[PDB]
């Protein structure tokens, strides 16, 4: 359900070698809270991934503290997918989590390397989150 | 790691 402390979901940014602004993607609850993969051009240069949570929320007492795999899919081969992890307590000031130069931007869009085809690159988000405060009081 |  909804509940769940913990989920790993994919987004495909479509058309990526033209981004020019960020990207969000749809929510995936965990632990009752949406949770989306934040893509963004960062200074072509590099490509910026970040995890926000309940950012569409006008609350300003809610937190809650998780720990996550942040992932570009190689589709050629999983085992080159590159991924970085991140530990945050999430709340209002602070809805997201990344990094502005998660990889290099000529590396992920290089055809012959495997994270993008079609001008296609999937993002992934392994998240593990503790029980939020705050919010369903 | 940081904020967007």
């Amino acid at each position: 359900t909804s509940w769940r402390s913990e989920a790993t979901f994919q987004f495909t940014v479509e058309r990526f070698s033209r981004l020019s602004e960020s990207v969000l993607s749809p929510p995936c609850f965990v632990r009752n809270l949406p949770w989306k993969i934040m893509v963004m051009p960062r200074f072509q240069k590099s490509v910026g991934f970040f995890l926000q949570c309940n950012a569409e929320s006008d609350s300003t007492s809610w937190s809650c503290h998780a720990q996550a795999v942040l992932k570009i899919i190689n589709y050629r081969d999983d085992e080159k997918s590159f991924s970085r992890r991140i530990s945050h307590l999430f709340f209002h000031k602070e809805n997201d989590w990344g990094f502005s130069n998660f990889m290099a931007w000529s590396e992920v869009t290089d055809p012959e390397k495997g994270f993008i085809d079609d001008d296609k690159v999937t993002f992934e988000v392994f998240v593990q989150a503790d029980a939020p405060h705050g919010v369903a009081w | 790691a940081h904020s967007s």
